[PDB]
């Protein structure tokens, strides 16, 4: 009534206030107009804003306020505010066929500080319901994605003119109406029979995501909580499994809680809900200086060793596993091929070696480092959990399929810890993985296939203790030999007892030791709480890893280089010098020896940020393969 | 101005990001490269018993000081935002003293009336956990002074004394 | 970097302002800090080293003037930094030895009976030189003009003319002005507080 | 002085102290005129304790009473303030005007304190009554200094009649954060 | 009403006027529960059967009637004591000296009566949302009204008030308030279970500021009140019991989430402090290592410096460093090996004790279920999960079969575990 033109009013002050706001919406509504007049196009932008909250907390504070704590009774007075002023812009006519009937109204988002409001699906209870929140959090399940009646239209019969009945619900707007029975009028008012026009009516789509807290988050002893979110209009299909996301909206509450018609019990309480305002995830953008930076680097000569030498700077040696590492975090070049055939551009290795030699630290390290990586053990894995599960939505009613480990890790890495230990039941799914790179689901019904394009780093040990020299190397590794053949590079590692050598490692362990993070005393113990201080504002060298990632995303996305008839000349005759020798190599070599060359020349020639693959790029990649089945070094 | 604090001296010795606008050799103990004398416009964090100091002689002087992190605009935002619930500690140890010495080398309205804000709404919440004498016969206390200033938890010590012995007195039988 | 080291030791002298701060009673100073304070006067001597090497190096005029000043600036910063840590640290040990020697009725301290509270070889020996004289300048301070006021006295105000103690530790017949009291180990006595403020302050007696 | 803290606020045995060397209203049950020893005192006047006779009011300082009715030759009227009557009209007082304090005597509580321990026989009311009266307007004089707490600035404060006691537990956080905010202020000028 | 009143004011006078020596303590602590933003009191059953018996013979006959009087009582005081109104109605915990009843000595004879137990927690369930205050609005009138419930076991009428129809009435969830509700199993000591009998277990629901006070192992002590509520077991006229928390007592200083904070208050600290200053703490540590073994001074050692636990380290680069110990005893039979084993188990604040020949690598690390109702799959705690920042101790080490025995290779090191199971892919943490 009053206070709503009050409120109203106090918004459109705000709006004129700040002009950057009237500038995007001008911006959104000259692009909307002007890709419609294309006739000969080449798509449409939501009609939705980011404010500040912090701009209007010097603004108005009563305001700024009654949204942080009173969302249901501010946000609607401001959305009308807006889509006033969003009409007033708009000069031109649309005299559209169907586009007078479907306003799509415009909504608000928000940034800035939340001070308290910033929580955790743990620390969420019931003293924050009808609040603004920000949730932190990984995405685990989603629902199909459906459309909504929100308006329906009906022409008459013998009368020419058309009525409208509106729908509302729960999740759709803040504030508790009559419900609606979502039945179509038959009968008009004077009793002449009324046709349904599909095509004037209004739909929504709408999604349910379910947000989890972060493991590593969770008190002693008990297991992470999850919420539900629900989003609707353009927020559809902005998150996926496994993503971290960082939710704001308003948390409420829904239904009836059993204090109704139902029996009285203890075990009934009210269901809690989230209607998501804006989602920000947790791809770094580069300015000109990055990239300046980055191809000022890329001419130093021994750009290859730094980059090699500056992962895990705190594991002393192995620099030839770790120069493997970052040729696989540069992936080769994918070729697709006629007969519906692809040959594959990742690099897989594999590392046997003896107990307390670094191996499962570089699968960790690989797991930091990356963009996307997925970790796997042998013995609490299952080939249901790898590939797919069959499940059913909840929601809907329909049975579908929920994806597992390998095929959540499409264009990233998999890191698998105790690869021997794994059942042979296990053992077979990965094989097709990684042979086709696609799964084959037909069960229940539901015949798919589904892509994965995902590069394997593994560690395992010999079938006793330690790796012995004096047997075979087919009987220290249990490992069957199609499995091994798919491996590009096999690093067997052996800790042998030398006093120089202990005394280096001995002296660099104890130096790792002995860091003290800064603000901290001597003596204080490591507070990994943050005090429930998520966030302050919501939205010889070595370099850093986040240059590191910038170079690596670059090189990924920026130079695909092509093969040269020089660096053949090497390949072909590394290949032939290697295949006729008597050397007793720790694995046989194949055919597909070369398809490894061709790779890291490849991803070597990638690092060096060149579109062409030189005969530097076949030298190296063939001491890396000489190193790594000989041993020579 | 206090010579023989401990809590000044200890605050005083804080690193400042600062830029040389000079080109000068012999320096380099400075980068941790001994030999290699420093080039022109180089970026280091230098403490600041130095860096106030070199920001003075020279015209220009031969340093220059930059922004601090802790002085951003994310900060001030969270300070305006929620006074009580924010964290001091976690930015820094001595937020209050290096403030003062912020505000007096460069002289800063903006600050000065935001910091007073800041002491005047967190001493309420001070007043309030230091007056609450247990009796026999929260969580609260302790989540709070986890956050406190070092400059903080010397006035809640004294309050908290004084008011321990105004009640064992008044109690006394 | 120079004045890192000194850093540390203003830290230990934090550490012991708390046990200051929190004691119920009469503590004692740990350990001297010999071999950190050797490690500051090592590297200010080699400050001094430097600056002289400064000296010489523009005096024969191979260097600019304003190059020589920031490395000059820095060495006298340097050091006045450790003075700093150096002078502070020694100050805090000594208001607490003033404060002990006040709270032990004047006397010799060491030489004489001591309440324990202090072990002998905590302070340095110009520490204990210093105790010595302010202890005696303590003592012909108390012969001074003030006689009649006992200057060493107790400082919580007298409010309980008649006051029932227990003996502590065995003892022998004491005269005292006007009569006797006989300190039979675990036995009660009922008496004016003036009498026995001396025998509570040495520990002789408990309750008030 | 140094020690226990002690610079610069007093413990609430001095405060003992200060209230103490208050005069008070007695009845001797000793007759000291003289005939038709004696006290000469150094810091109060002795001419009440010379001249007295039985079953007449005369006036000491306090703790002359205190020591007198320690044996069995005194006995101390309370003040008038101490009443329920007086008491009820101060609580009305305090509960009508929510932005001044009632004027009371500045050692109310610590002779209150002090009288229940040492003169519990002389009240005419019951005690336990009086005890609850106490802390009813204790109570409302910490609400109203907690709504106060909130105006400290930089300039000055005027607390008009809070008591001895009040004052002296307050001193330590006020002082400082006001100097904390003149601190402020200065370095901006 | 004219009673309820008289039950209001004899409460309210307790509160006001019970003392002992010279301090209102009741009234004191009111006052200093305000401060801090604590909503509730606690009161000690002596006082109040010392202060009147009437008062406490009308409390232990009738609980569920009578305890929310003296709830509003006690916050009809606060806002005499701390105002001249945003404060919730308080709560009341109860202290009890009266003896404890087994679980399995509850029966049909203790209905409606309040009774102290202890047992050990198994499992914890999510907070749950509960109304308070609800605001309604009738379908067709469309008039404003409001409803007021307490939690000590309602439904919107069945009628209009001021054609409309039978029971028309919507909650309007802005503007309504709400609590929090938790649920609780508990189970027998293992000592006091009968001959020949498994232990059985029970429900209990706690409120507002006793949720998130207990974790699953805890052994703890609970006062309340043993209802039953109609619901749903072909039986006729039958009723499932449970308990109503109105007081915990826990062993474990540690909270639901393990604030690491201090509680501990300062009488406590000079002990301890005091205690470490002795020049011989190291035998007198080692000495309280079990006192009726004889011998065995190295291994006494060790356990002191596995349950004191080394230093955890965090790196630049991301890396973990372990900073727990292993110990391993292989030895000849009768030599007390699993007599040291039992003795860390109790001594240790957070300690489980397993048998090698009796496990799984299921039960030891985490397991996966599928729920009745839900029909899905979920997540449920193993030996390693129950026992985080505390100790395991397996026995029998050597019986273990060879697929169970390598599934703890990565939570002795890496302390972590990754399940990959059934559409759930995760890594939980695991430091013991
Ligand atoms: N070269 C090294 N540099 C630094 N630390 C090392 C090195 N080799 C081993 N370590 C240390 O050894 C410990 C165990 O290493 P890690 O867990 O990576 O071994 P692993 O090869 O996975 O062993 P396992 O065969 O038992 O599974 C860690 O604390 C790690 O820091
Ligand atoms: N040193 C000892 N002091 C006291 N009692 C002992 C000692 N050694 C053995 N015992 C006693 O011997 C009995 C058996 O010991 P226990 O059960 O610990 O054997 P164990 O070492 O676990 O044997 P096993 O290898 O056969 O499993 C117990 O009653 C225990 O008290
Ligand atoms: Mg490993
Ligand atoms: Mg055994
Ligand atoms: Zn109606």
């Amino acid at each position: 009534d009053a206070v709503f033109g009050d409120r109203v009013r106090r918004f459109q002050e705000f709006l004129d206030t700040f002009t950057s706001y009237r500038d995007s919406v001008r911006s959104i509504q000259v692009y909307n107009s002007n890709n419609a007049a294309n006739y000969n196009d080449d798509n449409i932008l939501p009609h939705r804003i980011i404010i500040s909250l912090d701009d209007l907390r010097e603004f108005d504070r009563s305001f700024w306020s009654g949204i942080l704590v009173e969302p249901a009774y501010f946000i609607p007075p401001a959305e009308k505010a807006l889509t006033d002023l969003a009409d007033s812009m708009d000069d031109v006519p649309h005299p559209n066929a169907s586009a007078v009937s479907s306003r799509h109204p415009w909504k608000l988002s928000f940034k800035g500080s939340f001070g308290a409001h910033a929580l955790s699906p743990r620390t969420l209870t019931a003293q924050h319901l009808n609040k603004l929140v920000s949730v932190e959090g990984i995405v685990t399940k989603t629902s199909l994605v459906r459309p909504k009646l929100i308006r329906s239209v009906h022409y008459a019969a013998k009368t020419g003119r058309f009525h409208y009945r509106d729908y509302t619900d729960a999740t759709t707007t803040l504030t508790t109406r009559i419900p609606t029975p979502a039945i179509y009028p038959t009968e008009d008012t004077e009793g002449n029979k009324l046709t349904t026009e599909y095509g004037y009516s209004t739909f929504i789509d709408h999604q349910r995501i379910t947000v989890q807290e972060m493991p590593e988050m969770a008190p002693a002893g008990q297991l992470p909580r999850s919420i539900d979110v629900i989003l609707d209009d353009d927020l559809v299909d902005k998150t996926k499994p496994g993503d971290r996301v960082n939710v704001v909206g308003v948390f409420k509450s829904l239904g009836a809680g059993g204090m109704n018609q139902s029996n009285s019990n203890t075990l009934i309480g009210f269901k809690t809900l989230i209607l998501g305002n804006t989602v920000y995830p947790l791809r770094q953008m580069l300015t000109d200086f990055d990239i300046r930076n980055i191809n000022k680097l890329s001419k130093k000569k021994d750009i290859f060793d730094i980059l090699s030498q500056s992962l895990a700077p705190s594991i002393y040696g192995h620099d030839h596993i770790k120069k493997a590492i970052l040729l696989m975090l540069m992936g080769g070049v994918e070729k697709n091929l006629e007969n519906g055939s692809h040959l594959r551009g990742d690099i897989n290795i594999l590392m046997v070696g003896d107990p307390s030699t670094a191996k499962s630290q570089l699968l960790r390290f690989v797991l930091n480092t990356a963009s996307l990586a997925i970790a796997t053990t042998g013995r609490g894995s299952s080939g249901v959990g790898l590939t797919a599960a069959v499940t059913t939505d909840r929601e809907t009613g329909e049975r579908r399929l929920e994806a597992g480990a390998m095929v959540l890790a499409d264009r990233g890495v998999v890191c698998i810890d105790e690869f021997d230990k794994m059942t042979d039941v296990d053992r077979v799914a990965i094989h097709e993985v990684m042979e086709q790179q696609t799964v084959t689901i037909a069960k229940a019904g539901i015949h798919t296939t589904l892509n994965a394009r995902c590069s394997v780093i593994a560690a395992a040990n010999p079938v006793f203790g330690q790796y012995d020299v004096n047997r075979d190397p087919h009987q220290n590794i249990a490992l069957p030999d199609s499995l091994l053949s798919r491996f590009d590079l096999l690093f067997v590692v052996t800790d042998d007892i030398n006093e120089i050598r202990d005394r280096s490692i001995s002296e660099h362990v104890l130096r790792t030791h002995r860091y003290l993070p800064p603000g901290y005393l001597e003596g204080e113990p490591v507070r990994e709480r943050l005090n429930l201080s998520l966030a302050v504002g919501e939205d010889p060298k070595l370099v850093t890893i986040p240059f590191l990632r910038k170079y690596v995303q670059y090189a990924k996305e920026r130079v695909i280089p092509q093969l040269t008839q020089e660096a053949i000349n090497v390949i072909v005759k590394n290949y032939t010098d290697l295949r006729n020798d008597d050397n007793t190599k720790k694995s046989p070599i194949t055919a597909r020896t070369l398809e490894t060359l061709i790779r890291l020349a490849t991803a070597h020639a990638k690092v060096r940020l060149s579109k062409t693959v030189n005969k530097v790029d076949a030298k190296v990649a063939a001491n890396l393969l000489r190193f790594a089945l000989l041993g020579e070094d | 101005m206090g010579y023989y604090d401990i809590d000044d001296v200890l605050a005083d010795g804080t690193e400042f990001p600062c830029k040389f606008q000079y080109d000068i050799p012999g320096l380099g103990y400075l980068e941790n490269n001994p030999g290699r004398p420093i080039t022109k416009n180089t970026k280091l964090s230098l403490p600041l018993w130095l860096a106030r100091i070199l920001a003075i002689v020279g015209p220009v002087p031969f340093v220059e000081l930059l922004p601090p992190d802790m002085f951003s605009t994310k900060v001030m935002n969270a300070i305006k935002t929620d006074p009580v619930a924010l964290d001091l500690h976690s930015i820094n140890s001595h937020f209050f003293s290096l403030a003062i010495k912020w505000i007096m080398l460069f002289s800063e309205k903006e600050l000065a009336n935001v910091v007073s804000e800041l002491l005047l709404q967190r001493a309420q919440e001070l007043n309030h956990h230091a007056s609450s004498l247990s009796i026999d016969l929260n969580i609260a206390t302790s989540t709070f002074l986890l956050k406190l200033e070092e400059m903080e938890k010397e006035i809640y010590k004294k309050s908290h004394e004084s008011y321990k012995d105004t009640k064992r007195w008044m109690f006394k039988k | 970097m120079y004045g890192d080291l000194g850093n540390k030791l203003v830290l230990e002298a934090k550490r012991t302002k708390q046990l200051y701060a929190r004691s119920n009673q009469d503590v004692n100073l740990p350990m001297y800090h010999e071999d950190i304070i050797r490690n500051i006067l090592k590297e200010v001597s080699n400050l001094r080293k430097n600056t002289e090497y400064l000296k010489e190096q523009q005096q024969l005029g191979m260097l600019d003037d304003k190059v020589a000043k920031c490395q000059y600036f820095v060495t006298l910063l340097c050091m006045e930094r450790n003075k700093r840590c150096l002078l502070a640290y020694q100050r805090l040990r000594t208001d607490i030895l003033d404060s002990m020697a006040w709270n032990n009725n004047g006397l010799d301290l060491m030489s004489s009976i001591t309440f324990s509270q202090q072990d002998t070889n905590n302070l340095s020996h110009q520490e204990q030189e210093y105790l010595k004289e302010y202890c005696d300048l303590i003592t012909d301070l108390k012969s001074g003009d003030l006689v009649d006021i006992d200057l060493s006295g107790s400082l919580v105000p007298p409010s309980d003319v008649f006051i029932d103690v227990r003996v502590l530790k065995d003892a022998g017949e004491i005269q005292t002005e006007y009569g006797v009291f006989n300190l039979i180990k675990d036995s009660q006595f009922f008496v004016r507080q003036s009498d026995v403020e001396r025998l509570i302050q040495q520990g002789y007696l408990q309750k008030i | 002085s140094l020690p226990a803290h002690l610079q610069q606020t007093f413990s609430p045995e001095e405060i003992q102290f200060i209230v103490e060397n208050e005069p008070i209203k007695i009845f001797p049950r000793i007759t000291t005129r003289q005939k038709i020893t004696r006290w000469q005192l150094i810091t109060t006047d002795d001419k009440a304790l010379n001249n007295m006779v039985a079953m007449r009011s005369t006036e000491v300082v306090l703790w002359i009473a205190l020591l007198l009715k320690q044996q069995s030759k005194c006995s101390i009227v309370a003040p008038q303030w101490l009443t329920t009557k007086e008491l009820d009209r101060k609580i009305q007082y305090e509960k009508t005007h929510p932005d001044r304090f009632s004027e009371l005597p500045w050692n109310w509580l610590v002779l209150a304190r002090i009288l229940f321990n040492k003169a519990k026989d002389d009240f005419h009311d019951p005690i336990h009554e009086l005890r609850g009266k106490i802390q009813d307007l204790r109570e409302i004089r910490q609400i109203k200094v907690l709504k106060g707490l909130k105006y400290l600035n930089e300039s000055h404060l005027q607390l008009d009649n809070l008591s001895l006691l009040e004052i002296n537990e307050l001193r330590p956080f006020i002082t400082e954060i006001m100097d904390k905010l003149r601190e402020i202020h200065t370095a901006s000028l | 009403d004219d009673d309820n009143t008289e039950i209001i004011k004899s409460f309210k006078n307790f509160i006001l006027e019970f003392r002992l020596d010279s301090q209102f303590i009741y009234r004191d602590q009111l006052r200093n529960n305000i401060l801090v933003k604590n909503y509730s009191l606690t009161v000690n059953m002596e006082h109040l059967i010392g202060y009147n018996e009437d008062i406490y013979k009308k409390l232990s006959d009738e609980p569920s009637d009578i305890i929310p009087l003296f709830e509003t009582a006690i916050t009809q005081v606060a806002k005499r004591i701390s105002i001249l109104n945003s404060l919730p109605t308080f709560q009341l915990i109860l202290n009890s000296n009266a003896n404890q009843i087994p679980l399995r000595d509850l029966d049909s004879e203790h209905v409606s009566k309040i009774v102290r137990l202890s047992g050990i927690i198994i499992s914890t369930s999510v907070l749950s949302s509960r109304a308070t205050y609800l605001s309604i609005m009738c379908r067709n009138c469309r008039h404003t009204t409001s409803i007021t419930i307490n939690n000590f076991n309602v439904s919107l009428p069945r009628s209009c008030l001021s054609n409309c129809g039978p029971d028309p009435y919507i909650i309007i969830h802005e503007s309504s308030k709400f609590i929090d509700q938790q649920f609780l199993k508990l189970q027998e000591i293992p000592e006091l279970v009968p001959v020949g009998e498994m232990p059985r277990n029970l429900t209990m629901t706690c409120d507002r500021y006793l949720t998130n006070k207990v974790i699953p192992g805890t052994r703890v002590t609970i006062v309340g009140i043993y209802s039953i509520y109609n619901s749903k077991g072909s039986g006729v006229a039958i009723r499932t019991p449970y308990i109503k928390i109105l007081g915990i007592q826990s062993d474990v200083e540690t909270s639901s989430i393990w604030n690491s904070v201090t509680m501990f208050t300062e009488e406590e600290e000079e002990e301890f402090l005091q205690l470490s200053r002795n020049p011989k703490l190291y035998e007198i540590l080692t000495n309280s290592i079990a006192p009726s073994i004889f011998g065995n001074e190295d291994i006494k050692k060790a356990i002191v410096c596995l349950l004191m636990g080394g230093s955890k380290k965090i790196l630049p680069d991301g890396m973990r460093l372990r900073g727990d110990i292993n110990v391993l005893l292989l030895g000849d039979p009768g030599t007390a090996k699993s007599q040291l084993l039992k003795f860390v188990e109790k001594v240790s604040p957070i300690a489980v004790y397993t048998s090698g020949k009796g496990s799984s690598a299921a039960g030891l690390t985490a397991s996966v279920q599928r729920d009745p109702m839900t029909r899905e799959f979920y997540l449920e705690g193993g030996a390693m999960v129950l026992a985080d920042g505390g100790v395991v101790c397996i026995d029998e080490f050597d019986k273990m079969r060879d697929e169970d025995r390598v599934a703890i290779h990565e939570a002795m090191e890496q302390q972590t575990i990754s399940i990959a199971k059934a559409g759930i892919t995760t890594v939980l943490n695991s430091r013991t």
